[PDB]
């Protein structure tokens, strides 16, 4: 039921956006060279055009204005669009476009004629007037004008023809929403009654209605002809340097195909601050003050970062390699970095988590500080920011409450945002996002030692500016590093949608436009309307190869094979009456009928082959060129086209939509499930010892688009062989495109259960594999200690590479018995849980809210806030005492020694993976004994007191008078476990300095996350308890000579 | 020299039997003083970082370096901190040598969820071509390029670089100069000649039967047991014996020790009734793996310690034998460096480290060491007569002259257990003679 | 004089012992070099009047020598046949002398030294009684 | 108060100087000993203000004594 609360809370956001959009009452209102846009040359607008690159389009509402040869110059509430984009030499160009105005259609009734169309104008021209709904604002006319046109809908298949239709263009684009309501009401019209209308795209943006109406997609290139615009030279609204006006029918785009594909030389901006809060309280914007304020600026295109600034409080010390400015007062360390982000003018921006926690405390700790001209950040002069809270929530990527800013002329990527969104890990901090990506684990630091350092002198703030400029500066190396920005302007040219609504808005709208685009050409409207058989396995461990057999793109091959489209349905019962022969059309085991192509083509099989043209031209391109970026745009043009195309199929079948339809869904499935028992039957029915071949070869595993089978064969040449001549031979009978295509191999082959397989992997040398390859990903929750998944990757490296299911067994055998002797580190037993919720909101007492709040009562200083992750241990308790008091932080139970409750991490940790894994190879049951069952699965085991002996001493002596002819054994039993710690000593520290980055300066990371931090600790103290048990002993020799 | 003194007197062992006997005396030892304090720890905490032994080490040096500068460019270079600089200006910085390398082991890798990933076996120099060299003082690091070595140099050397910084900032090196010898005060002479033998590496425990014969041959001649009249008295002359190090064997430690103890007991009481021995901990032998290694708990030998000539000793035996005065280590910092570094030859090292003033460099960065706070202990304070280090494939010797009028000499002792060579050096004319024992077989 | 003589005998004929210097030193509780002496004595009379004593006298050679540009010194055990080439090897010589007579040939050298070594086991109080170098310095503590 | 406070502001900023070496682990006056001892001349107020109170951990330990570092 979650989609259709997204579906109504995005609509809400839709028409809250609506509403005071037209900004005309919210106006209300030492420096560098280097920062400086380069300078515009002399400009003639009679000989020359004017060429730029649009980033994002939006509109407002505003007096009209006298473009050359065009609108009259009125003053009427007309819709203005504005374009923001970069020119070819750096120039930021800011284009106004008049003379747009939205429009929706409705169909005839029946008996209209075109005497009554105006009549009809005015009775709507009544109702807004009349109906006091609508804000009640409003200035003149309310619908511009009435048409009479000829088309059809695309939902079904009529055949009747095409039909006259009327199309109603309005001023206003907010007012497009209240009359379309009252047309599902009826009209009163004089000598037709009171007929009703039925809306058609009556639900679309504006920007994409211009969008689709002027042929212009996202991030391409625009030209505006000399002659046909004008240039303002007073009065300029916005901040840019060149404003052009220019009429709608005017502007030429030019498509992203060859020469123009290049991208203009953006400019990115990521940006970070550092704040000094009070000892154990989460930062505040009322009373802490902001002290660093981090920035790195960067030319698309270029391999270094052209601007680096760090603006600290206090006197700072030099830097070398960037600049540095100290301001006495925070309020002049505001303004000057306000005045900064506008003369600098980027175009993007950036940092890590800065739509929710940056940006709202600068803004609200300037409104604090009453700092006027702070919030002004937008390309629009006198557009003060404005602070808004929205949420998304999702089963998958969980529940984001967040604020957003509002920022009108540039385009805010926020790394959390862009992470959360296309990717899954267990911890979403930026420490362990660096580690996973990079391979380096930063430092982290308390808020209490950054308050000491603030008061420090002036090198604690060089090192604390320095921490916050490499904080700021790791996010740029994760957009150069997976090319999100540029994987972004790809899907914005092939979907046809701005820049900024891949971070705002569904799914569905990439479909919406790709579906308005291909339907405008044969005038087809698109009416609203409201909302297996998988091939059983066998678990078990194949040690023969097995052959990989994939489909490529299995639900848009099967549409485009058997012309599956919104146009091409049929009405049941409606083949008779229309005289349709039987060879005309095609039964879907559903019970569906489809006609073929020989009648009519449809809209998805059409933008399908488009799809997998240009993929393909793609794929060609890409073997010969040799510049890097080339390439990546390259790549990211088929990885736009590929993913474009899988979620055409996620539109249509989609229960809560735009347009559901059941129909193609269930038609897809069943054609589906045919297909793989066809190639089942087939597979069993060639290769057979029958025919001279060897080996019966069989399908030991199939599901939608993976046919894994066993050849029974034990050489990889031959089984690769034999995976190409079966994938050939299967395709020569699967009409229209759908494919089967030959894989890979994995000789090692564990089957757990359905999508559970891992295995060796073969692609390219028969004889040298490439990766252990294992789905079902299992150890992947954030909740389960780092053991687990230890475990289960040696243990698939034991049984697919050493080949040796016995050593597997023994190693596990190994890590319990460690386990239940409490050797195993407490590094690696550490769960950590967010406060993702308060206190109150929890329906019942869990163990993290438990142990923060004992902590807090401990001591405020080091009790984490809400919001933040607390780390725990499962300690040993008594019977009886509730699950959630069992929690503990780890650096408690390793001040005082604790005891872990080992019974619950092994029947609780270990027991489900490790039964699942072995089940398939030991045999369920079985598997439990041998593995949670037996001996070893038990591994049963203040005064000086003699170790020997184990009795009191009267003395302090190592032992007594009866164990003192062995007393040399026992020395050399307790200095070689000594040893053993120092050199573990002497490789600890070093380490963190090499983290650290520096040697003569100390040491202050306490990073919870990293095992170092408690091994060092844990270390120490082993090391301090070993000498007191030593000095027992006669000291070596004197020392005072 | 040993032959010529050997052969004075006439054989008469191919003889029947006499009725007299030749019966020499020990030569005792004159004057002896050690002076290990420095490196001899009482109470020992381990509740600090590491930072200490660093910063301390600069500062302990910045006033050698200086004058340096002023005996090799003139005194027209003055001395400029690094947050005191320019681009494009000429001046002398003084700091400690980073190296970074891709293939320095890293307990995070082999701790973190990697665990495996394709496990790396042991093996020979981990230096890369890839390696770059980072300068730092105190506050700020800069990375080098120019006329320097990647390879030969290795971390925690602290020299005074003359260079300039370039535009995008990094350090152009022109030339590079080390701290060079210590002061020495010249040792008195000597009236008659006198030997000191160097053994290291004996191996208990291996079972070898060679090896095995030729600790006997070493043990009997060092008594006095076996050999001629001219011989003997020859022999009668080595004053002192120091065995340093890697007294065990490879496998003895986890055990089995229980016997290589035992072995080890009977030779130091053979040895003990006839000369002085003083024994050097080594890696391998049962004590602490930081580098200054406390002495060997005299508990594990119930019967060489009934004496009292045996003497055992820290890691780093900083002694003074008859006016002249002796610095050895049981040969770990010539091992790490050679791990770290191109250089090939342990003598060429063993020179290396006292031209750059100081016992273990690359400490603590590579190689375990106490943390200490108030001073460091490696750098000399005054330049040692005699320089040797145990535990080389290949026995060497070699005399070196200072800037200043200095004379040192460098032994590498061979691995006694490999090569069957020990070293005696003579105390009158410093000079070094190698002799080994080997037994037949077939 | 026979008697000692009588004893070595009696020691490699029907006992069958590996007699080296160290081990009649110790038994018969004589100075080192008597027993070497001793030793030669009995090698030397054996052969003029025996026809046969299939001995395997191993000696002992000591010298210097030239090695990789060093002026090495040199001590090791060598059998009757190998003498003369060591001899020439050798520049200068300093120390022969008889070390080790057993009846049955040895293929290594792992017998004497398992035969030194129990024989030192056997008598740790006295192990540097009866050497040719006796020193002042070293009296046990109790 | 006005006094103490001032003399826990002076004590601080010696344990924050960066000329004397790292803070950690080691007592002020043990850090105050080891400076005077190479000659870099450490204040004599930050000695007499240790002097002058004995045995309080608000003054013998280090800046960074209760983190755990
Ligand atoms: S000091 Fe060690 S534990 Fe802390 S962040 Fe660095 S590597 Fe990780
Ligand atoms: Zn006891």
């Amino acid at each position: 039921a979650l989609m259709e609360e997204m579906e109504a809370e995005h609509r809400l956001q839709e028409q809250e956006e609506e509403e005071l959009q037209s900004v005309l009452e919210g106006v209300a209102d030492a420096i560098d060279p280097r920062w400086l846009r380069p300078t515009p040359p002399a400009l003639d607008p009679q000989t020359e055009p004017l060429i730029f690159q649009q980033l994002e389009i939006d509109h407002y509402v505003g007096p009209a204005q006298p473009v050359p040869g065009g609108p009259p110059p009125s003053r009427g509430s007309v819709p203005v669009l504005r374009a923001f984009g970069v020119t070819d030499e750096g120039f930021s160009v800011c284009c106004h476009i008049h003379g747009f105005a939205p429009y929706f259609y409705t169909p005839a009734p029946p008996g209209f004629g075109p005497e009554h169309m105006g009549d009809l104008q005015r009775e709507l021209n009544l109702a807004i007037s009349r109906d006091s709904r609508g804000g009640r604002e409003l200035t003149g006319p309310a619908v511009l004008a009435v048409e009479l046109c000829s088309r059809e809908s695309m939902f079904g298949y009529h055949g009747h023809g095409p039909s006259p239709f009327l199309r109603i263009t309005v001023a206003l684009p907010r007012l497009v929403a209240p009359a379309r309501r009252l047309l599902e009401q009826g009209i009163r019209v004089a000598g037709l009654g009171t007929p009703s209308f039925a809306p058609y795209e009556a639900n679309v943006d504006f920007e994409i209605r211009f969008m689709v109406d002027t042929d212009i997609v996202g991030c391409n290139w625009l030209e505006l002809p000399a002659g046909k615009y004008a240039l303002r030279l007073k009065e300029k609204a916005t901040q840019c340097q060149l404003e052009a006006d220019v009429l709608w029918s005017d502007v030429v785009s030019h498509p992203p195909e060859g020469p123009w594909q290049r991208i203009a030389p953006l400019r990115v901006l990521s940006f970070d601050i550092e704040c000094a809060g009070r000892k154990g309280i989460f930062p505040e914007p009322e009373r802490d003050p902001v002290i660093q304020i981090c920035s790195l600026g960067l030319r698309w295109g270029e391999p270094e970062p052209f601007l680096r600034l760090a603006l600290t409080l206090r006197p700072c010390a030099p830097i070398l390699g960037a600049k540095v400015q100290s301001y006495e007062k925070e309020e002049d360390l505001l303004q000057a970095w306000s005045t900064f982000i506008r003369i600098m003018d980027p175009d993007v921006i950036t940092g890590y988590n800065i739509q929710n926690f940056d940006l709202p405390y600068l803004i609200s700790r300037a409104q604090t500080l009453k700092v006027q001209t702070f919030p002004f950040l937008g390309r629009v002069a006198g557009l003060c920011s404005n602070i808004r809270d929205s949420s998304f929530q999702s089963k998958q990527t969980g529940r984001r409450d967040t604020k957003v800013v509002s920022m009108v002329g540039r385009v805010q990527m926020d790394m959390l945002q862009v992470l959360l969104r296309e990717y899954k890990l267990r911890s979403y901090t930026l420490n362990a996002v660096s580690f996973h990506f990079l391979g380096e684990q930063k430092e982290d630091v308390q808020h209490s030692i950054i308050t000491d350092l603030q008061n420090g002198n002036d090198q604690t703030r060089r090192r604390l500016a320095v921490y916050c400029l490499k904080d700021a500066y790791l996010p740029l190396r994760l957009l150069e590093r997976l090319m999100v920005l540029v994987n972004a302007v790809e899907m914005a040219r092939v979907t046809g949608v701005p820049l900024s609504y891949l971070l705002s808005r569904g799914q569905q709208v990439k479909v919406v436009s790709q579906l308005l685009r291909q339907a405008m050409h044969e005038g087809l409207l698109m009416p609203v309307v409201k909302s297996a058989t998988v091939i059983e396995p066998l678990k078990g461990y194949y040690d023969v190869p097995i052959a990989t057999l994939d489909f490529s793109s299995l639900y848009p091959s099967i549409m485009m094979a058997h012309n599956l489209c919104y146009t091409t349905l049929l009405r049941p019962g409606t083949a008779q009456k229309l005289g349709l022969t039987e060879d005309q059309f095609i039964r879907t085991p559903t019970g569906d009928e489809f006609v073929k192509t020989s009648v009519r083509k449809g809209l998805l099989p059409q933008i399908l082959e488009n799809l997998l043209s240009a993929r393909k031209r793609a794929k060609a391109e890409l073997a010969k060129e040799t510049d890097p970026l080339r390439r990546q745009v390259l790549d990211g043009r088929q990885l736009a086209l590929k993913v474009s195309a899988n979620s055409v199929y996620g539109f249509t079948g989609a229960q809560v939509g735009k347009l559901p339809c059941l129909e193609i869904s269930q038609s897809v499935t069943g054609f589906g499930r045919q297909m793989i028992e066809k190639t089942k039957q087939l597979v069993e029915s060639k290769y057979t010892v029958e025919n001279g071949y060897s080996t019966s070869a069989k399908v030991v595993y199939g599901d939608t688009d993976s046919v894994m089978c066993r050849f029974g064969v034990s050489s990889v040449a031959e089984a690769m062989a034999l995976g190409r001549e079966a994938a050939d031979w299967v395709s020569g009978h699967f009409p229209s495109p759908i494919r089967l295509e030959f894989e890979k191999v994995y000789f090692p082959y564990l089957l757990i259960s359905k999508k559970r397989y891992a295995g060796l992997l073969f692609s390219s040398r028969p004889d040298a594999h490439d990766r252990m390859d294992c789905k079902g990903l299992e150890a992947v929750r954030r909740d389960n200690c780092p053991l687990v998944a230890n475990l289960v990757t040696a243990s698939l490296r034991r049984l697919l590479i050493d080949r040796d299911p016995e050593g597997a067994v023994a190693h596990a055998q190994d890590v319990i018995s460690d386990l239940l002797c409490n050797r195993i580190d407490i590094s690696q037993l550490v769960i950590t849980k967010e406060l993702t919720r308060a206190a109150s909101d929890y329906a019942g007492k869990q163990a993290h809210v438990e142990l923060a709040e004992r902590m807090r009562k401990r001591d405020p200083g080091s009790a984490p806030s809400l919001g933040d992750r607390v780390p725990y241990v499962i300690i040993s308790a008594a019977k009886g005492v509730a699950a959630y008091m069992k929690s503990e932080d780890p650096l408690f139970v390793l001040e005082h020694s604790l005891p872990i409750d080992t019974q619950y991490y092994l029947e609780q940790q270990l027991a489900k993976p490790l039964l699942r894994i072995f089940e398939p190879i030991l045999g369920e049951g079985r598997a439990e004994a041998v593995l949670l069952r037996g001996d070893h699965t038990r591994c049963k085991t203040r005064r000086n007191c003699c170790i020997g002996c184990r009795t009191v001493l009267s003395h302090q002596g190592a032992v007594c008078e009866f164990c003192q002819p062995r007393e040399s054994e026992l020395y050399q039993k307790e200095v070689s476990h000594l040893n053993a710690l120092e050199e573990r000593f002497s490789r600890l520290w070093t380490q963190c300095q090499r983290c650290q980055g520096s040697l003569h300066e100390d040491v202050i990371c306490t990073s919870r996350d990293c095992p170092i931090f408690y091994m060092r600790k844990k270390v120490r103290k082993d090391l301090e308890d070993q000498e007191q048990l030593l000095r027992r002993f006669g000291p070596p020799g004197p020392e005072a000579w | 020299m040993f032959s010529e003194q050997a052969a004075q007197r006439a054989h008469t062992l191919l003889s029947p039997p006499s009725a007299n006997n030749a019966t020499f005396a020990r030569v005792p030892v004159a004057t002896y003083t050690n002076s290990s304090q420095p490196f001899r720890l009482g109470e020992r905490s381990f509740s600090r970082q590491y930072a200490h032994i660093y910063a301390t080490r600069l500062i302990q040096m910045r006033p050698f370096l200086e004058n340096r500068a002023q005996q090799h460019w003139g005194s027209g270079v003055g001395v400029k901190k690094l947050c005191e600089l320019q681009p494009e200006e000429k001046c002398c910085v003084v700091g400690t040598l980073f190296k970074a390398m891709p293939l320095q082991p890293s307990i995070l890798r082999e701790v973190s969820e990697e665990h495996n990933l394709l496990p790396q076996p042991p093996r020979s120099k981990y230096i890369h071509p890839d390696d770059e060299l980072v300068l730092e003082d105190e506050l700020q690091r800069i990375k080098l390029k120019g006329t320097i070595d990647v390879s030969k140099l290795v971390t925690g050397t602290v020299l005074a670089v003359f260079g300039s910084v370039r535009d995008d900032g990094k350090f152009l090196v022109e030339d590079y100069c080390f701290a060079d010898l210590a002061p020495q005060k010249p040792a008195p002479p000597l009236d008659t000649d006198r030997f000191v033998l160097l053994v290291s590496g004996l191996g208990l425990g291996g079972g070898g039967g060679e090896s095995l014969l030729g600790t006997q041959l070493l043990v009997d001649v060092v008594t006095g047991q076996l050999g001629d009249e001219g011989e003997q008295c020859s022999a009668a002359h080595v004053s002192r014996v120091i065995l340093a190090g890697n007294l065990l064997s490879h496998s003895t430690q986890s055990a089995a020790s229980v016997e290589a103890v035992k072995m080890l007991d009977e030779i130091l009481l053979q040895l003990s009734a006839s000369v002085p021995v003083d024994v050097m901990p080594g890696e391998f032998d049962p004590t602490n793996y930081t580098l200054p290694q406390q002495p060997l708990h005299p508990c594990m030998f119930p019967l060489a310690t009934a004496y009292s000539t045996l003497q055992l000793v820290t890691n780093p035996y900083q002694a003074t034998i008859d006016g002249v005065r002796f610095l050895g280590t049981s040969g770990q910092n010539v091992s790490d460096i050679f791990r770290y570094s191109s250089m090939e030859d342990h003598l060429e090292i063993l020179e290396w480290t006292l031209r750059v003033r100081h016992i273990s460099p690359t400490a603590p960065d590579t190689l375990g060491c106490y943390p200490f706070y108030k001073t460091d202990p490696f750098i000399f304070p005054e330049c040692p007569h005699v320089y040797f280090c145990g535990n080389t494939p290949s026995f060497g010797s070699k005399i070196i002259r200072g800037p200043e009028d200095q004379t040192v000499l460098l032994v590498t002792v061979p691995d006694f257990s490999a090569t069957q060579t020990a070293c005696l050096v003579n105390l009158r004319s410093l000079a070094c003679q190698p002799i080994s024992f080997s037994g037949f077989g077939a | 004089d026979q008697l000692y003589l009588e004893n070595i005998d009696e020691f490699v004929t029907d006992q069958n012992k590996i007699v080296t210097y160290k081990w009649l030193s110790y038994t018969l509780g004589v100075h080192v070099n008597q027993a070497k002496q001793m030793l030669y004595d009995y090698v030397e009379r054996k052969r003029k009047e025996n026809s046969g004593a299939q001995l395997h006298v191993t000696y002992l050679v000591s010298g210097s020598l030239i090695q990789n540009g060093h002026s090495c010194h040199k001590v090791a055990v060598v059998r009757e046949d190998k003498l003369e080439a060591v001899k020439s090897k050798l520049a200068v010589t300093a120390s022969i002398h008889v070390y080790s007579i057993q009846k049955a040939m040895l293929k290594d050298s792992g017998p004497l030294f398992n035969t030194d070594y129990d024989i030192l086991k056997s008598n740790l109080q006295n192990c540097s009684k009866f050497s040719a170098i006796q020193c002042a310095a070293a009296v046990p503590r109790a | 108060r006005d006094e103490e406070e001032a003399e826990l502001e002076l004590l601080r900023q010696f344990d924050l100087a960066w000329q004397y070496g790292p803070c950690t682990g080691i007592t002020r006056l043990q850090r105050w000993c080891r400076a005077k001892q190479m000659g870099l001349e450490p204040p004599p107020e930050v000695w007499q203000v240790l002097k002058t109170h004995p045995g309080d951990p608000r003054f013998q330990c280090s800046l960074w004594h209760l983190y755990p570092l």
